C-alpha cells in the first residue's frame, strides 16, 4: 500500500482546439483506468452551448430559399449548426445576424455581446450575391449537455411554436477526439509510475483545465453510491 | 394521448402473453414460434441469434 | 499501387491497425483492417414497412 | 463524392439530363441559388438576341419515388465557364460527378 | 456463424504464448489472469479442474 | 440540469453465498454503466491488498521437481492448494508460520501455528493427505502483505501471491427505463471473495480508492 494521487502537472494548450495535459504521478493500471473513464466522461457528458432555433426575417419553411442567397436556407442552418459560441452566465441568449451587401456573411456580422464569444470568427454562414440582397436572422443558442434532436425537443415543448422559428438539432458536446497516452515519469527514483498524458481536440468552447475538473465531479458523484453501501 | 401511464398498461399487460412471429416463406412448422414479447423503442423487431 | 499510396501516406502498409474498444480501453488482439467504404443508404426505409 | 470510383460518373451525372448544363461558354453574372445567369461570350453570340443566358435551377420537386430533386448552384459569380461545363449539381450529384 | 468463430478462437492453443506453462488453481483465478493481462488466451497451462 | 446526472438506488445486493452477492446498481446515465463497471473491475481485480503466501520451504526438498514421498499429492499440487489458502494478517507485513502434521491422515489448514495475530478464515482447507503411519510434514510457510495479484515471475520456493481477496467479479448491463425513456443502464455486478473480506464491503473499498484518487481536480 504506496497509492500517490494524480495532479495536474502540466498543461498545453497547442491551439484554441487542441490541448494536451499531463496527470501525474499515477500508479500501476491507473493510467489505464483514469484515462479511459475520463476519456468517456468527456465524451459523452460535457456540456456545451449551441444553436438550437433560427429565426430569419423573409422564409417560412427551412425548404425554401431566400433571394440573392447562394445557400438555400437548409445549408444555412447547417452552417449555423457548426458555429461555436460561448456564453457567460446565461442559459439561453438570442443572437441577431443583420447583413447586406454582395460577399460573404460570416460570424463577425453577427451582433456582438459581452458575454458572447465566438470561437472562430472566420466562420462563413452563407454568401450573397446582389449588392441589395441582404440577410437578418434571430439565432438563439442555448446550453446544455448530449445531442437533442429538434424531433424531440418540440414534441417536449408541449407549445405550439410559431411559423418562422426553424429548429435545427443541437450538439452541445464541445469536444471532439479525445486520446490518451500513458508513459513513465522519473518519479522518487521509482518506476511504474505513469504520467497519463490526455489530448484532447474540443470546439474550442471549453479550456481543459475545467473539462478535466468538470468530468472528475461526475465521475466522483456517480461513485458515491458504490461508496454508500 | 399516449399517455405515460398508458406505457404502464402495457407494460402490466404484456407481462407473459405470448407472440407468435411467422417469417415468411414457412416451408417447416419451426417457421411459427412463439416468444415472449420486451418492449424496444425503436420500429425493428429483435430477435434472437440462436 | 495500393501499398506505394499506402506509403506516399504514414499509414502502414499493411492496411490493417490496431484498435482500442471504447468500453474497456483495452486493445483488440491482432490488428484489424479500418477504412473508408462508400456507403449508400437504400430505399428501403423501416418507416415505409412497420 | 466517392473517394474511390471509375471515372465513370463524370459521363453519367452529365448526361443523366438532372444536373444544369452551360449551353455556351461565357462568364456568370448572377447566381442566387434559383436562377443562375450566364454572359455568354461574344464568340458565340447571336449578332441580334440577347447575349446573357439565364438558367433557371428547380428547386424541391417530388420524383417518382417521392423524393427531393433539388439543383443547386456550384459556380461562383464572375467565374468563366465553357460550353458542356455543369453549373448547378443536381440530386445525388456534386461538383459534376455523380454521388449516390 | 459468428458464435462458433469466438469459442473456436478461444479454446485454440499456441505454442509459445504469454503465462505459458504455470499452475493455475481453478478456472476462476484463470479467468483472472486473463483480464489481468498476465496470461494469454491460448496459453497452455495446468488447471485444476473438478 | 446540465450537471443533474442521474443517480442510481441500487434494487439488491442479493447475497446468492456468504462469498457471491449480485449487487445491482439501477438506473444509470447511458454510457456510464461501462465507465463506472470496468473501473471498479479494473481496481478489484488487481489492485486490492492482502496478505497471501508467496514463498514457501518445505523440510528437505530442494525443488518441486522433487515429489517427496509420504504425501498422496506431489508439491507441485502442494503449491497450488497452499496458494489457495486465504489468510488475515494483522499488523505485520510478512510472516513465517510453520506447519507440523504427522499420522495417517489429511493436513488441514486448522494445523497451522495460529499466533493469535494472524486469522486463517478458513481451518477447513485441506492441504494434503499423508500416507504413512509415520508420515510427518513441517513446512515454513512465507506470508506478505501487498496488493494484487503476483505473479511467478519473480530452499525457498515462491508462489503466486493472491493478495487481492477477489476470486471473481463480472458485471453486465442491460435497459432500464423511466416513464419517457429506455436508453438507460442497470448495472449488475456480481462478485465471489476468498471470504477474508465480505464482497459488499470490497467494492466499497475499491470505490474508496478510486475516489481518492479523483480527489485532485473535484471542487
Amino acid at each position: 500500500t504506496e497509492f500517490l494521487k494524480p495532479r495536474l502537472v502540466d498543461i498545453e494548450q497547442v491551439s484554441s482546439t487542441h490541448a494536451k495535459v499531463t496527470l501525474e504521478p499515477l500508479e500501476r493500471g491507473f493510467g489505464h483506468t483514469l484515462g479511459n473513464a475520463l476519456r468517456r466522461i468527456l465524451l459523452s457528458s460535457m456540456p456545451g452551448c449551441a444553436v438550437t432555433e433560427v429565426e430569419i426575417d423573409g422564409v417560412l419553411h427551412e425548404y425554401s430559399t431566400k433571394e440573392g442567397v447562394q445557400e438555400d436556407i437548409l445549408e444555412i442552418l447547417l452552417n449555423l449548426k457548426g458555429l461555436a459560441v460561448r456564453v457567460q452566465g446565461k442559459d439561453e441568449v438570442i443572437l441577431t445576424l443583420n447583413k447586406s451587401g454582395i460577399g460573404p456573411v460570416t460570424a463577425a456580422d453577427i451582433t456582438h455581446d459581452g458575454d458572447v464569444e465566438i470561437v472562430k470568427p472566420q466562420h462563413v454562414i452563407c454568401h450573397l450575391t446582389d449588392e441589395n440582397a441582404s440577410i437578418s436572422m434571430r439565432i438563439k443558442v442555448q446550453r446544455g449537455r448530449g445531442y437533442v434532436p429538434a424531433s424531440t425537443r418540440i414534441h417536449s415543448e408541449e407549445d405550439e411554436r410559431p411559423i418562422g422559428r426553424l429548429l435545427v438539432d443541437a450538439c452541445y458536446s464541445p469536444v471532439e477526439r479525445i486520446a490518451y497516452n500513458v508513459e513513465a515519469a522519473r518519479v522518487e527514483q521509482r518506476t511504474d509510475l505513469d504520467k497519463l498524458v490526455i489530448e484532447m481536440e474540443t470546439n474550442g468552447t471549453i479550456d481543459p483545465e475545467e473539462a478535466i475538473r468538470r468530468a472528475a465531479t461526475i465521475l466522483a458523484e456517480q461513485l458515491e453510491a458504490f461508496v454508500d453501501l | 394521448r399516449e399517455e405515460a401511464v398508458v406505457w404502464d398498461i402495457l407494460d402490466e399487460v404484456i407481462r407473459e402473453h405470448p407472440v407468435l412471429l411467422n417469417r415468411a416463406p414457412t416451408l417447416h412448422r419451426l417457421g411459427i414460434q412463439a416468444f415472449e414479447p420486451v418492449l424496444i423503442e425503436g420500429k425493428a423487431i429483435q430477435l434472437h441469434p440462436l | 499501387e495500393i501499398k506505394e499510396l499506402l506509403k506516399l501516406g504514414d499509414l502502414p502498409t499493411s492496411g490493417q491497425i490496431r484498435l482500442y474498444d471504447g468500453r474497456t480501453g483495452e486493445q483488440f488482439e491482432r490488428p484489424v483492417t479500418v477504412g473508408y467504404m462508400y456507403m449508400l443508404k437504400l430505399n428501403h426505409l423501416v418507416d415505409d414497412k412497420m | 463524392k466517392p473517394l474511390v470510383g471509375t471515372g465513370m460518373e463524370r459521363a453519367v451525372a452529365v448526361d443523366s439530363g438532372v444536373t444544369a448544363v452551360a449551353k455556351r461558354g461565357g462568364v456568370v453574372q448572377y447566381v442566387d441559388a434559383s436562377r443562375i445567369v450566364i454572359k455568354v461570350n461574344e464568340d458565340e453570340m447571336y449578332p441580334g438576341e440577347a447575349g446573357i443566358d439565364i438558367y433557371n435551377l428547380t428547386k424541391y420537386t417530388r420524383s417518382n419515388q417521392n423524393t427531393c430533386i433539388n439543383q443547386m448552384p456550384c459556380v461562383s459569380l464572375g467565374e468563366p465557364v465553357e460550353r458542356g461545363d455543369v453549373l448547378a449539381d443536381g440530386p445525388s450529384t456534386d461538383l459534376g460527378e455523380l454521388a449516390l | 456463424q459468428d458464435v462458433v468463430l469466438g469459442l473456436y478462437y478461444m479454446t485454440r492453443d499456441c505454442v509459445n504464448a504469454k503465462g505459458e506453462g504455470m499452475v493455475l488453481t481453478g478456472p476462476k483465478e484463470a479467468e483472472r489472469l486473463y483480464r489481468s493481462g498476465l496470461a494469454s488466451l491460448h496459453a497452455r497451462v495446468k488447471v485444476r479442474i473438478t
